[PDB]
RNA sequence: ACCCACUCGGCACCUUACGAGAAAUCAAAGUCUU
RNA sequence: GGAUAGUGGCCUACCAUGGUUUCAACGGGUAACGGGAAUAAGGGUUCGAUUCCGGAGAGGGAGCCUGAGAAACGGCUACCACAUCCAAGGAAGGCAGCAGGCGCGCAAAUUACCCAAUCCUAAUUCAGGGAGGUAGUGACAAUAAAUAACGAUACAGGGCCCAUUCGGGUCUUGUAAUUGGAAUGAGUACAAUGUAAAUACCUUAACGAGGUUGGACUCCAAUGCAGUUAAAAAGCUCGUAGUUGA
C-alpha cells in the first residue's frame, strides 16, 4: 500500500535497533535506486540478491551509522525558491544534508541534480 | 543602567545548547545570524559542559554536535563540563558578564539580566 | 536591565562624540545598511565582488573608514558606530584645536564662524575627509577662532 | 490413539532488556529538532 | 437602381441559398466605458507624469444650424417637460467648460496673481488667450533636523559613590560669589535669480541688535498537533461517490 516509506522505513525502522539490515518490499527500479544513491554517497551497506515474484532483485546489508531513517516524504515539488526550501527538512545545513529528490530528469539527490540545474518530484532524504 | 561599557569586536558569546539544537532542526544558520544581529565580528564559542550534554542528545537526534563542534563556536574550556549547561554558563558569565549569551532557556536569561552588562541573544 | 544600560550606553555616546538625540540611531542605521548590504558579501570574486569591493572599500573617507585593510567592514559595525561618530566636524574639529571642547564648538559650526576652507557648513555634522584646510575662513571677524588658535600644535587624532 | 519433545501454521492472549506520550499505560497511542 | 459627397444589403428591388461554427462558433456569463521610455556584465535604475491610447452626455423627444469642415451639446427650432418674470399683457430660463450653498451628505485651500514665461487662438499688431503661470492656504506627504553656551576668578564642605547591611571607592562642590567677544538675534537701504508687476516675500549683502515619573522649595528617569483519557471514533460488518492505488 506505499512501497516507499513502506522499507525506507524499516532500514529506517533498523538502523535504530541497530543491526545488519533486513529484507524490505519487493524490489521497485525506485526501491532499488534510493537504496542506491543511498550507497553511492554512503550510509548503507551493499544493496541485495533476492529473486522471486516481484519479491526479486534484494535484501540489503545495514552498516555504518545512516541515522537516522531514510525520509519517505508524500508530495513532490521543486526547483530555484523549491529545493533549497525543502533543505530545510535537512538535519542542517553546513553539509550533512541530502535531500534524494525526483528530478525531471533522473531519481536523483539533493545535490546530484542541483548538478545540471535539475528539478521536479522530492522523492525523498537521506541522514 | 550605570555599568560602563568596554566591548569591542569581536563580539564573544556563548550559545547554549537548545539554542544549538533548535537552530538545527529549523535549519536556521546560527553563526551568521549572529553577525547580523550583533553587526560585528562574532567569536561564537559553546562550554564543554553544553556540547557534552549536546553529545548525550546526538545518540538519537544527529546533526546539532557536528554544528556545535564547528570552529564557528570554538570550544570553551571551562573547569566544569559536569555542571548543566545552565549553570555552567552561568558561572563562566559571573565572572565575565562580557561574553555575550544566546540561550533558548529563558530560565537562564532571567538570571543573567540580573548582572549588569550581559547582552542577551534568542530565537524566536 | 540590557535594555536599561543600553539607554546608557548611547547617552555615553551621547557626548563621546556630542550629539543630542539619536543622530546615534542615524549613524546606527548607517551601520546596519553598511554591513548589511555589505556582509552580503556574500559570495565569491564574482566581478560583482569587485565592484562592489574596492567601493564600499572606497567608503576610506579621510576622518572617515578604518585605516588601511579589509575586505571584512564589519569591524565597522564595531567600528562606525563607535567610528564613523568621529570623523565629521560633529567630532574631528575639536580635535584640531580651534574647538575649546565639542560644545564650544558645535556653537561656532553654526553661529556662522568655523568653515571648511571657503564656505562656511553649518551642517554641524557634515563629514571630514582631506581635513587639512579646516580652517575657520571667517571672511571685525570671526573671533572665537581666529585668535585663540591655540591649535598651533593640534597635532592629534 | 495417548504422551513426549521439535518444528514450522497461523490461535489468541498475556510480558517489556525497546519506541512512545502531555502521564497511567503502550510491544502501540512506539513511530519522520514535538 | 437609388441613395449617399462619395465604398459598402446600406437600402430599391431581384433572385443566389448562403455561409458562421468544438480553434465552441449561435452563443452565453467578466458595470467593461475602456488602456506610451530607457537603461540596462550582473546589479544601478527608472521614466512619459490620477488611462500616451481611445469610442459614447450634455431635460425628454423631434427636426432641423455652421459649414472646407459638427450626428454641432454647449446653433436653432418646435414639441414635451420642467420652469421663471411681471401694469397683464406678455415677457425666462438646462454653467459632468467653473466655484459656490443646499443637498450629497465619505473624503479634502481665497469665488488669490499674472497670461512674467511658454503655449494657445487668431485677422499684416503685438487681439485675445480660463492655457499656462504664479502664489498663498495648505505634515498636504512632508521634510529637514540645525536653535544659549563658551570659556575669567574666588569661595570652599569634603566629597561622593557603592548595594553598602559595612565595607568600599576615591574625592571638588557650591556659590541664587567676581571674567570674558563689538556671542546673537531681531530691523535697514540691497538689487535682485524674481510671479519684467511676487522684484522687498525669497538669495544676497549689510546697517545696525542676547535672556516623566517616582521623592519633601524642593525630588528623579525623554524638549500541524497530542489522539486512551483531558475538547472532537455511526454497533457490527458491507460497500458506492470519493480517495488512493507493482
Amino acid at each position: 500500500s506505499s512501497v516507499l516509506a513502506d522499507a525506507l522505513n524499516a532500514i529506517n525502522n533498523a538502523e535504530k535497533t541497530g543491526k545488519r539490515q533486513v529484507l524490505i518490499r519487493p524490489s521497485s527500479k525506485v526501491i532499488i535506486k534510493f537504496l542506491q544513491v543511498m550507497q553511492k554517497h554512503g550510509y548503507i551497506g551493499e544493496f541485495e540478491y533476492i529473486d522471486d515474484h516481484r519479491s526479486g532483485k534484494i535484501v540489503v546489508q545495514l552498516n555504518g551509522r545512516l541515522n537516522k531513517c531514510g525520509v519517505i516524504s508524500p508530495r513532490f515539488n521543486v526547483k530555484i525558491g523549491d529545493i533549497e526550501k525543502w533543505t530545510a527538512n535537512l538535519l542542517p545545513a553546513r553539509q550533512f544534508g541530502y535531500v534524494i529528490l525526483t528530478t525531471s530528469a533522473g531519481i536523483m539527490d539533493h545535490e546530484e541534480a542541483r548538478r545540471k540545474h535539475v528539478s521536479g518530484k522530492i522523492l525523498g532524504f537521506v541522514y | 543602567f550605570e555599568h560602563n561599557e568596554a566591548l569591542v569586536p569581536p563580539y564573544n558569546v556563548l550559545v547554549d545548547t537548545n539554542f544549538l539544537s533548535r537552530t538545527v532542526g529549523a535549519k536556521l544558520p546560527l553563526l551568521e545570524s549572529a553577525m547580523d544581529c550583533l553587526y560585528a565580528s562574532v567569536n561564537i564559542i559553546i562550554t564543554s559542559c553544553v556540547m557534552a550534554e549536546l553529545e548525550k542528545l546526538g545518540p538519537r537526534y544527529r546533526v546539532a554536535l557536528m554544528i556545535a563542534r564547528d570552529e564557528r563556536w570554538q570550544r570553551l574550556t571551562c573547569d566544569h563540563k559536569g555542571t548543566y549547561a545552565d549553570d555552567c554558563i552561568v558561572d563562566r558569565v559571573q565572572k565575565h558578564r562580557i561574553y555575550i549569551v544566546a540561550t533558548n532557556d529563558r530560565d537562564l536569561k532571567r538570571r543573567i539580566r540580573k548582572i549588569p552588562g550581559v547582552p542577551i541573544m534568542s530565537v524566536q | 536591565s540590557s535594555r536599561l544600560d543600553a539607554e546608557l550606553k548611547l547617552a555615553g555616546e551621547f557626548g563621546l562624540k556630542n550629539k543630542k538625540e539619536i543622530y546615534r540611531i542615524s549613524f546606527q542605521l548607517s551601520k546596519i545598511r553598511r554591513a548589511a548590504r555589505d556582509l552580503l558579501t556574500r559570495d565569491e570574486k564574482d566581478p560583482k565582488r569587485l565592484f562592489e569591493g574596492n567601493a564600499l572599500i572606497r567608503r576610506l573617507v579621510r576622518v572617515g573608514v578604518l585605516s588601511e585593510d579589509k575586505k571584512k567592514l564589519d569591524y565597522v559595525l564595531a567600528l562606525k558606530v563607535e567610528d564613523f561618530l568621529e570623523r565629521r566636524l560633529q567630532t574631528q574639529v575639536y580635535k584640531l584645536g580651534l574647538a575649546k571642547s565639542v560644545h564650544h564648538a558645535r556653537v561656532l559650526i553654526t553661529q556662522r564662524h568655523i568653515a571648511v576652507g571657503k564656505q562656511i557648513v553649518n551642517i554641524p555634522s557634515f563629514m571630514v575627509r582631506l581635513d587639512s584646510e579646516k580652517h575657520i575662513d571667517f571672511a571685525r571677524p570671526g573671533r572665537v577662532a581666529r585668535r585663540n588658535a591655540a591649535r598651533k600644535a593640534e597635532a592629534s587624532g
